[PDB]
């Protein structure tokens, strides 16, 4: 190696040595992440160096908790990243895509073909393949049915059946009810709050707001019916002077009357709240409750809890804009000028308490634009997995709604594209049919992954659904229990239009790059 | 005891002689070797791993050969002339490193025979005065205005990229971005892509998705959620104080006996920042941008004016908003002016891509600056994409400083070469040999085309060098991606005079400064 | 992990696909070093023992031997080659080759859910059809001196230098016929190999006695 | 040819110390294993005639109990599928308070035979299918096998009696006198309201006089001394402060400013009169008793002195919402005299010394209140901490029957009868998941068998008699312990009953664990890391 | 036993169980009663135990014998935490406690 | 990211001690840069002087 001899402690792979080195970590990454794909896919334990226990199929958390220091490895674990920063789902897919591309341009370059070939015959089957999706994709109005196949199709290969079939409920209502007529859906708007003490099939969708602290008052009401809600950003505690005041006094009375007359400019805020909730509720029927984003002395608690007001200090900043669209008030930075018109209300407000930790639930408000998705379960890795559930059931779901079309599932788009991509490779000239054959082999893994791991064999269950789908001319795919080809549009397997594009998209790229590096290079020491 | 008497301190080496040259000369050879393969439209990429656990994944000379760490200090000189390169131009960084290991390489053979090193610096000297004559005589002139020139040449000079499959997007958006960039002031002309020119990451979506902004785009968001998050027409005020309450310079201490002074200092804090507000409020502004903290009363008192504010941006962001929506940063809003207020902007919206929120204040009418935000399939992809945008604005602005054009892939190397042949025909003393040998030496670019490539060196070499010995022949170069000899009037591959210029000046000088150089002592501490 | 290792825990264990993966791994890293060697345009490689004495060759199993190689899939392929050098003393390039590339091709299909049983099968099938092929294809000559001459350049070409192969197909073929009985089988002990270090590579020749 | 590389792939790209199992008899045969390992730890202190066990902990602190839930929280368990197994045991003592040993077993008895029936050629998905099915099949038969309820709360015999069995298991010796105590202290509790706390249950533990001499007090007890002079009062009047017993200062910074003479001869002399302006002021109400979250200053405290008031200091805040709610009194923040609905009363606070420690008692004398104590006397430290183990016990145990007053017989006739019963279900439904539920009914046996292993009898020949008795009909018949040979009773006579929400919660969390385990196919184990502790746990 | 490549608890886990670990508990309770046996009666004698700091403590008392005394094993403690109850509440009888409990396990 | 793995195949058989060149650039490139030196070393001892 020329490197070496200026770098002596350096590690250097050259020519087929890169290629071989990339493409076993790519096949290795593959081999680990085929058992992952489908609904029938098999649990897996990642136990950190603490101890902790985790429970997931997912691609990117397995990539991210595996025991890899690979470079390739590397690569494909940032690619997978973005793909779940974007579009939530389709790790697993893209690493399965990548390692198979990889594979199959290996078959073609080990007999001695250059990797430029493989790579324009990758950049011509790409581009035919996203005009076959383009032509194949479902537009549909997206009502509350389909987006509840959706939700199934990836709850289901996330969790347990019936687990996934109350996630699929929870996360449509939630997105139905947060959602607005022609406007980008905001997913901070859906607050996943986790418990830790009933079953799993406990999760549901509260129409408002769970907040993990409570009341700080033992004298605080623990539930009201009838809640006037306010939104505050107003500290309530005492506050030394930023210029350095300090105190001089010459007697014990003068200190006591400087004792007393320090606390006025905090107790003038809590009675101008007083006033402003004895203006608005004359009788004991209604409720005031105070959601403060900062502390609360507990002089101004006991103040407040003296007027049955219920206060609740350093909420998330979140909570601010959560609790102005569910409740429907506004949050006040000052309490300058403050009208009954800034409160919010709210239908029931109650204090739970669980072990050491107090939660506040605000429920039955108008109409909630943001509301909450309450996970309960017996363990805290069946905590984590459900919300990494109800995340990818979330992004699917607004995946759907930001485009009315939708793809056939359960690999039949695969198969199509395959087919297409064998009827389009004479239209190319050169020798790049070789990477437009290799391009639709590997997009024939999904079909081959599903097949394999649902207990039946590749080969016979691949050239079925084929030889269905050149037959009929439908979209036909994995039939999980049987084995034999199935639509999925009729069944309601879905898949979202986007992550398939952006699997095709930066498969092809990062494939295309990584076919195309000749020297692995570590010398910066 | 007796511990031994020296001259010089311990580990204190001094090689001299035949073997440092031949050690100078074979470190610059083995830098060229490193990098000998990523030159040409069929050049391979190669993968770097930082110390830190980074991946490089890139094609540039510059950033291969920086990425890497030397002990030779021959090696270090090459890395320094590789940075040079890459700063002055933008581009040229491996040709300038092949190029100067193949003259000293070249120069060894004169070494060894007995000739001293002055006379074949002087040699060289003579020919690189030479080849910049002749590189100025072979240009040709371009309009600026022509925009399908300046995008021709924007590609040719990326097809040697990976960014060259969306080449056709990638020069739209280099040359809209350098276009719009462009300012002058007082008459002075500027173009100030460094500040003014900003790439912005996000990984996912599509390449194709990637777009230069007309304006600016940051990573925030709204202090307080009840402010507008879509404004169409804005007046931006922008600012670099807090608006808080803050101590002052000197040591204040206050000194309270009274009952009522405590809430009085209080209440005058909030006064002094409502005061502050109805400042800024004074210009009727629609948002407000602060490199420094706003506080919650700010907050709200601006909110109460209908103002959106951000509250924490960095003072380049700043003046790149400065830039774009022809507004003016001041510190002292009681010293606001209606020229300070930024109009100009045509939007400001601020939408969540992905899982984060970002500030756009796009359609502005004749921005200075711009963003031009890159969406890719990861980290690497994208930082590759970015140096190759880097190196297309270089070219750009290297174009439009210097309207002069050579011909490329090895064309002006060997017309340059078959001159200097021609005019070292009239020499007569001892300084012609190595006055060829460096001629000759320039050749080494077609060579290396041919080579990445894949077809026979020898005989293109030669095909090429008798279709030079003819005429009108100065501009046929060789195809780096079909192997043949092509008129690169046809193929219009073409490169800056500039870039050529620097390249050739940066190779000779580093082959004088390798060749003066003898009796290397190290050891010896600062 | 395994059962092994539960009774002896300092024990080196493959299981399943990583069996299959491992040896063919090996047998592919074989093929690659000796792909060079196959044909007479094959490339000479130098081997240097750790006393330092250098080694000029091309032969398989030569270059097997002195190869640096601590795999067990290596010493079968390398033992099976050894096996063929001592009975036929030809074919030892080819023999790692089309082993390399059977496991290449098998494994090909195996890594697509296919049992290796059902492709030796196919194998066993395959093997018996091109024995019958192989046999219906040869071709039954008497040899006179002309054949023999044309083998060893077969032979020594691809071996040697064009030149030294153009001598030493002479000198071979001319032994040959001066040690061989009729109808009797050719004892190969007859023939003295004697090595002198003073003349030319091109300056061995065949004496017709004993030295 | 000596050594065996790495496989190429995942083999090569794994870490220096992780670890990987994959396949069934690399993890869930390894997983099952240490799950039965953990239950054969646990099994032999279940029942009645389960044999305590002492365990020492990383800080040499002595833990000997018979509470499954406590011995699996001292024991250091590395392996995550009896970690699973112990998050669930420890979640079913938090939901329900008793069980624990129930879930360990029942889960680890399903494991084992998940092993079997793998072992057999039935699939991980088959197993976990028959037993969610024979799971909700149990779930559905369970309310049929209630014998009795409660029927009444505010009796002191009948919740006595109710009590006994929860914490008969627990202290086998004696558990009358401890169920009357408890049922006694639970009675108090609990009033008109359905609302029962368990937090209002206070237990001390005093050193010196045997078990025997426990009682209950309707009141709370510090092991604290007064601060004044004063060490009894008749007709308390507490008066309950969160601040300290002193003149209050400036929360900015407090500076005397002097500058005359006048002013610093007079300066403390004003400060002393105020001190005591307040504390007449404080004793002008009749409050002749005074507790305080803070310091006491001396001349507050001899002021109080002066006017016969009792001073007693409580550091912890918990301690003064507890007394705040067992007296009726607030806790003022400031030092203003209380108004007449903010002073509380008890009817009689005094120093005494029980044993060695001084303890300081605000004792009611209604057999009322918001809280009750229970005073636990004994000869060892490590005896009163399993008697407060059987106290929390059998408060969980009425908090249950409050939330639920159905009851299922004990004594391992419920699971013989589930066993029954799910087994004559299997036997009529078709298909390969029969041999789960069946395999998941006998999983019930391990109950009465390890009743008659820690009993010292035959397990065979209960569990038979037990299956004869249930087929005869009679649903109530369990095993009894004392006799010397296998023999069975009917046990709603007996008194020994379990409550419905314990087994249900208990059978439910453990096929959840097993469930849980099996599911599991692929262990990836990082390298062990030496760090202090995560910071979430501080 | 076997390897077990997942080990159940931590290592180093020490574990006794049957009527071994029993008899051994009843004779660390006899040897504990051995130390202060002498002490009993108008006839005891002192006892004289030195600390790491080299400062002596002479006592006839059985709970200040006990207490000096750094018991480890699990069961012996019962013994010292019975002589300390009896201290507290009686005062007297700190050895006749030992004595009691040790011959009624022997 | 902080290690090149050796490649699959010869590579990775390959023994402690051993060395392995193969190509152009880093066997025939190296042998003559050898022989050379060695000539240069023997060089100045050529001829009468
Ligand atoms: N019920 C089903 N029947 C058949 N195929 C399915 C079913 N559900 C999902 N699939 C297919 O299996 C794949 C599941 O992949 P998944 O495990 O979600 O990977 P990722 O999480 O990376 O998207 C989808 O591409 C889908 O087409
Ligand atoms: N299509 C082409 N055919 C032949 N030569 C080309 C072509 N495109 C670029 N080149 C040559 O390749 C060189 C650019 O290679 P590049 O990798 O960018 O090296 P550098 O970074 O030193 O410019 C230019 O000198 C140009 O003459
Ligand atoms: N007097 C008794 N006779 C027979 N069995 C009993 C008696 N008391 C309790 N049991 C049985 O002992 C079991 C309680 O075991 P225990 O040690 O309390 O475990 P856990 O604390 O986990 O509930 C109950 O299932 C009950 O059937
Ligand atoms: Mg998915
Ligand atoms: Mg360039
Ligand atoms: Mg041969
Ligand atoms: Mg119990
Ligand atoms: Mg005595």
């Amino acid at each position: 190696a020329a490197v070496k001899t200026l770098n002596p402690k350096a590690e250097v792979a050259r020519a087929q040595a890169a290629l071989a080195v990339n493409i076993s970590a790519a096949r290795g990454l593959q081999d680990v992440l085929r058992t992952n794909l489908g609904p029938k896919g098999t649990m897996k334990m990642l136990v950190s160096g603490a101890g902790d226990i985790k429970l997931t199929k997912d691609g990117n958390v397995l990539l991210h908790e595996m025991q890899i220091q690979h470079p390739t490895a590397s690569l494909i674990a940032k690619v997978a990243t973005a793909q779940d920063d974007i579009t939530g789902d389709g790790t697993t897919s893209n690493v399965l895509i990548i390692g198979e591309l990889l594979k199959q341009a290996d078959l073609y370059i080990s007999e001695g073909l250059h990797p430029r070939i493989i790579t324009e015959g990758f950049e011509a089957a790409k581009e035919k393949a996203l005009q076959f999706l383009e032509e194949v994709k479902v537009s549909r109005e997206m009502d509350r049915e389909t987006l509840i196949d959706v939700a199934r199709t990836s709850l289901r290969t996330k969790v347990h059946a019936e687990l996934a079939d109350v996630l699929t409920e929870a996360v449509v209502d939630s997105i139905l009810a947060i959602k607005k007529q022609d406007e980008p859906i905001d997913l901070f708007m859906i607050e996943i709050m986790e418990m830790k003490h009933k079953s799993e099939t406990d999760t549901s969708l509260i129409r408002g707001l769970v907040l993990d602290h409570g009341a700080r008052h033992p004298d605080m009401k623990k539930r009201v019916e009838d809640a006037y809600i306010l939104t505050c950003n107003v500290s309530l505690e005492y506050e030394k002077t930023e210029v350095n005041s300090g105190f001089f006094y010459k007697s014990a009375e003068e200190r006591e009357k400087l004792v007393k007359a320090e606390r006025k400019f905090i107790e003038d805020r809590v009675k101008k709240i007083i006033e402003l909730k004895r203006k608005v509720c004359g009788d004991s029927d209604k409720g005031f409750v105070v959601i403060n984003q900062k502390g609360i002395d507990p002089f101004s608690l006991d103040a407040l809890s003296k007027e049955g007001i219920v206060a609740l200090r350093r909420a998330k900043r979140r909570n601010m804009e959560r609790l102005t669209l569910a409740c429907g008030g506004v949050a006040l930075n000052s309490f300058d000028d403050l009208s009954p018109d800034c409160l919010g209300h709210a239908g029931l407000v109650y204090e739970y308490t669980l072990g050491e930790e107090k939660f506040t639930f605000i429920e039955k408000c108008n109409n909630p634009r943001s509301v909450t998705l309450l996970i309960k379960g017996p363990n805290k890795h069946t905590l984590t997995q459900i919300k990494d559930a109800v995340r990818d059931g979330l992004r699917a779901v607004k995946n759907a709604i930001d485009d009315g079309c939708v793809v056939p599932g359960a690999g039949a788009v695969e198969v199509a594209m395959a087919e297409a991509l064998i009827k389009h490779k004479p239209s190319v000239k050169g020798r790049a049919q070789l990477g437009v054959q290799a391009f639709a082999d590997a997009l024939l893994i999904i079909p081959k992954v599903l097949a394999q791991n649902s207990g039946f064999d590749l080969q016979e269950t691949l050239v079925k659904i084929q030889a269905e789908h050149s037959e009929s001319g439908q979209l036909v795919g994995v039939d999980l229990n049987t084995g034999e080809p199935m639509v999925a549009a009729e069944v309601g397997v879905w898949d979202n239009y986007c992550v398939k594009k952006q699997l095709l998209h930066s498969c092809t790229v990062i494939a295309t790059n990584i076919l195309l590096v000749d020297e692995i290079m570590r010398a910066g020491m | 005891g007796h511990r031994p008497v020296l001259v010089l301190s311990q580990n204190t080496k001094r090689e001299s002689g035949r073997k440092v040259q031949s050690g100078n000369i074979n470190a610059a050879k083995t830098i060229a070797d490193i990098i000998r393969t990523c030159l040409g439209p069929k050049s391979m990429m190669k993968m770097l791993l930082d110390p830190m656990g980074g991946i490089v994944m890139t094609n540039d000379g510059n950033a291969i050969l920086r990425e890497i760490q030397v002990q030779h200090p021959a090696a270090k000189s090459m890395i320094e002339i590789s940075r040079t390169q890459d700063e002055e131009v933008g581009d040229g960084t491996t040709s300038v490193i092949i190029l100067a290991g193949e003259m000293l390489s070249v120069a060894e053979h004169f070494l060894e025979q007995q000739m001293h090193p002055t006379v074949v610096i002087s040699a060289y000297r003579k020919a690189l005065d030479d080849m910049i004559s002749t590189l100025k005589k072979i240009s040709i002139p371009v309009d600026i205005s022509d925009s399908d020139m300046m995008l021709n040449i924007i590609n040719s000079s990326i097809t040697t990229k990976a960014i060259s499959r969306w080449s056709s997007l990638a020069c739209n958006i280099a040359l809209d971005a350098v276009k719009m960039v462009q300012f002058e002031e007082n008459g002075r002309k500027e173009i100030d892509i460094k500040k003014y020119a900003r790439v912005e990451k996000i990984p996912g979506g599509i390449i194709e998705d990637s777009c230069v902004l007309r304006g600016v785009m940051i990573n925030k968001d709204v202090t307080h959620p009840r402010m507008r998050r879509y404004i169409k027409n804005p007046r931006i005020v922008l600012l670099d104080s807090s608006l808080e309450y803050k101590k002052g310079e000197s040591q204040t201490d206050i000194e309270i006996t009274r009952e009522e002074d405590f809430t009085r200092i209080l209440q005058m804090e909030e006064e002094y920042i409502q005061q502050l507000c109805e400042d800024i409020i004074q210009l009727k502004p629609d948002v407000v941008i602060t490199e420094k903290g706003i506080s919650d009363l700010a907050q709200h008192y601006l909110m109460r004016a209908n103002i959106t504010a951000i509250r924490r941006v960095r003072k380049t962001d700043n003046n790149r908003i400065a830039r774009a929506c022809g507004a003016r940063i001041v510190s002292r809003p009681e010293e606001l002016r209606e020229d300070d207020v930024g109009t100009g902007a045509g939007l400001l919206e601020i939408k969540k891509i992905g899982d984060e929120y970002f500030t756009f204040i796009t359609d502005c009418k004749d921005p200075k600056a711009c963003t031009i935000l890159l969406r890719g399939a990861s980290k690497e992809i994208l930082s590759e994409v970015e140096r190759n945008l880097q190196d297309a604005m270089q070219v750009c602005r290297n174009v439009l400083l210097d309207p002069q054009l050579v011909p490329g892939g090895g064309a002006s190397e060997m017309a340059v070469a078959h001159a200097l042949t021609e005019k070292s025909k009239a020499m007569t003393g001892v300084e012609q040999w190595p006055y060829r040998a460096v001629a000759q030496a320039l050749e080494v670019i077609p060579r290396t085309l041919i080579q990445n490539c894949g077809a026979s060196t020898i005989r293109l070499l030669t095909s090429l060098r008798a279709k030079h010995t003819q005429e009108n022949c100065e501009t046929w170069g060789v195809n780096g991606e079909t192997g043949t000899l092509v008129d690169m009037k046809e193929l219009g591959i073409w490169e800056p005079l500039a870039v050529k210029l620097q390249t050739y000046k940066t190779a000779v000088e580093t082959a004088v400064l390798l060749l003066r150089i003898d009796d290397i002592v190290s050891g010896h501490k600062k | 992990m395994a059962a092994v290792k539960t009774l002896n825990p300092k024990a080196e264990v493959a299981r399943a696909q990583a069996a299959l993966a491992v040896n063919i791994s090996a047998a592919r890293g074989l093929q690659d070093v000796l792909r060079t060697n196959l044909g007479p345009k094959g490339t000479m490689k130098m081997l240097v023992s750790g006393a330092g004495d250098i080694k000029l060759t091309k032969d398989g199993n030569v270059l097997l031997h002195e190869m640096q190689i601590q795999h067990p899939t290596a010493s079968l392929i390398a033992k099976v080659a050894t096996a063929q050098d001592d009975i036929t003393g030809d074919g030892t390039t080819s023999n790692v080759l089309i082993i390399g590339e059977l496991l290449k091709q098998a494994d090909l299909y195996i890594s697509e859910g296919l049992h290796p049983r059902i492709i030796t099968e196919g194998f066993e099938a395959a093997k018996e059809k091109a024995l019958q092929f192989l046999e219906e294809v040869k071709v039954s000559r008497e040899m006179d001196r002309e054949t023999l001459i044309d083998v060893a350049r077969t032979s020594l070409r691809t071996k040697v230098h064009a030149e030294l192969a153009d001598v030493l197909t002479e000198a071979v073929v001319d032994s040959i016929l001066a040690i061989k009985k009729q109808d009797e089988p050719i004892d190969l002990f007859m023939i003295e190999i004697m090595e002198m270090k003073h003349k030319s590579e091109t300056d061995t020749s065949l004496i017709r006695g004993l030295v | 040819a000596l050594h065996v590389p790495k496989a190429p792939g995942f083999a090569q790209m794994l870490k220096e110390g992780a670890k990987h199992f994959s396949g069934l008899e690399e993890a869930v045969y390894r997983n099952i294993q240490a799950c039965k390992e953990l239950a054969q730890t646990t099994r032999t202190a279940y029942g009645p005639n389960g044999m305590n066990k002492m365990v020492i902990n990383h800080l040499e602190k002595l833990f000997v109990t018979n509470d499954a839930a406590t011995i699996l929280r001292e024991l250091e368990v590395q392996h995550p599928a009896a970690k699973m197994i112990v998050m669930a045991s420890h979640m079913q003592e938090q939901e329900v308070g008793d069980g624990t040993n129930f879930v360990l077993v029942f889960a680890g008895a399903l494991l084992e035979l998940a092993e079997e029936l793998l072992r057999i050629g039935l699939s991980v998905s088959e197993v976990i299918e028959g037993y969610e099915i024979a799971c909700r099949k149990a779930h559905e038969i369970l309310p049929n096998l209630v014998c009795c309820s409660a029927k009444n709360l505010r009796d002191i015999d009948e919740v006595s009696s109710l009590l006994r069995t929860s914490i008969m298991s627990k202290q086998y010796g004696n558990e009358v006198f401890l169920a009357k105590l408890i049922a006694q202290a639970c009675v108090s509790i609990f009033p008109d309201s359905g609302h029962f706390n368990v937090d209002n249950i206070r237990v001390c533990k005093i050193l010196g006089s045997g078990i025997s001499s426990s009682s209950v007090l309707h009141g709370m007890v510090f092991k604290k001394e007064t601060e004044g002079d004063v060490t009894s009062v008749k007709d308390a009047k507490i008066a309950v402060y969160s601040c300290p017993f002193d003149g209050m200062i400036t929360e900015t910074k407090g500076t005397v400013l002097i500058k005359t003479a006048e002013e610093l001869m007079n300066f403390s002399k004003g400060e002393e009169n105020l001190m005591d302006a307040q504390v007449k002021a404080i004793a002008d109400t009749g409050a002749n008793v005074v507790v305080t979250g803070g310091k006491v200053a001396d001349m507050a405290l001899h002021y109080a002195n002066k006017y016969n008031i009792m001073l007693v200091r409580l550091n912890s805040k918990w301690d003064l919402r507890r007394l705040c709610k067992t007296v009726g009194a607030t806790a003022l923040p400031r030092l203003t005299p209380p108004v007449l609905e903010e002073m509380g009363h008890c009817d009689s606070v005094y120093l005494s010394e029980v044993g060695d420690t001084q303890v300081v008692v605000f004792k009611h004398e209604k057999e009322d209140g918001a809280i009750s104590t229970i005073v636990l006397r004994g000869s060892t430290d490590n005896l009163m901490d399993d008697i407060e183990r059987a106290v929390d016990d059998g408060v969980n145990t009425f908090k249950v029957l409050t939330r639920d007053k159905r009851l299922v017989p004990g004594g391992g006739a419920t699971e013989i009868e589930l066993a029954k019963q799910i087994t004559s279900y299997g036997e009529t439904c078709p298909g390969l998941e029969q041999y789960a539920i069946k395999k998941f009914a006998e999983a019930f046996e391990a109950i009465p068998r390890a009743l008659a292993e820690n009993s010292g009898v035959k397990a065979n020949e209960v569990i038979s008699k037990l299956y004869a008795v249930h087929q005869e009909g009679n649903k109530n018949v369990g095993l009894d312990i004392e006799a010397e040979v296998p023999a069975v009773k009917d046990m709603l006579e007996a008194g020994i009953l379990d409550t419905y929400l314990g087994k249900y919660w208990a059978i439910k969390l453990a096929t959840n664990a097993a469930v849980t385990v099996l599911r599991v196919d692929q262990i990836i184990m990082a390298k062990p890391a030496g760090g202090p502790k995560p910071p979430s746990g501080k | 036993m076997m390897p077990t490549p997942v080990i159940l608890l931590k290592e180093g886990t020490d574990s006794s169980q049957g009527i071994p670990q029993l008899v051994s508990n009843i004779s660390a309770c006899q040897v504990i009663a051995e130390a202060v046996r002498t002490t009993l009666g108008p006839r005891g004698m002192d006892k004289l135990i030195v600390d790491g700091r080299g400062k002596a403590t002479i006592s006839n008392d059985g709970a200040t014998i006990l207490k000096l005394l750094d018991v480890v094993h699990p069961a012996a403690k019962t013994l010292v935490d019975i002589a300390k109850s009896q201290d507290a509440e009686v005062g007297d009888g700190t050895t006749s406690v030992t004595l009691l409990a040790a011959e009624f396990l022997k």
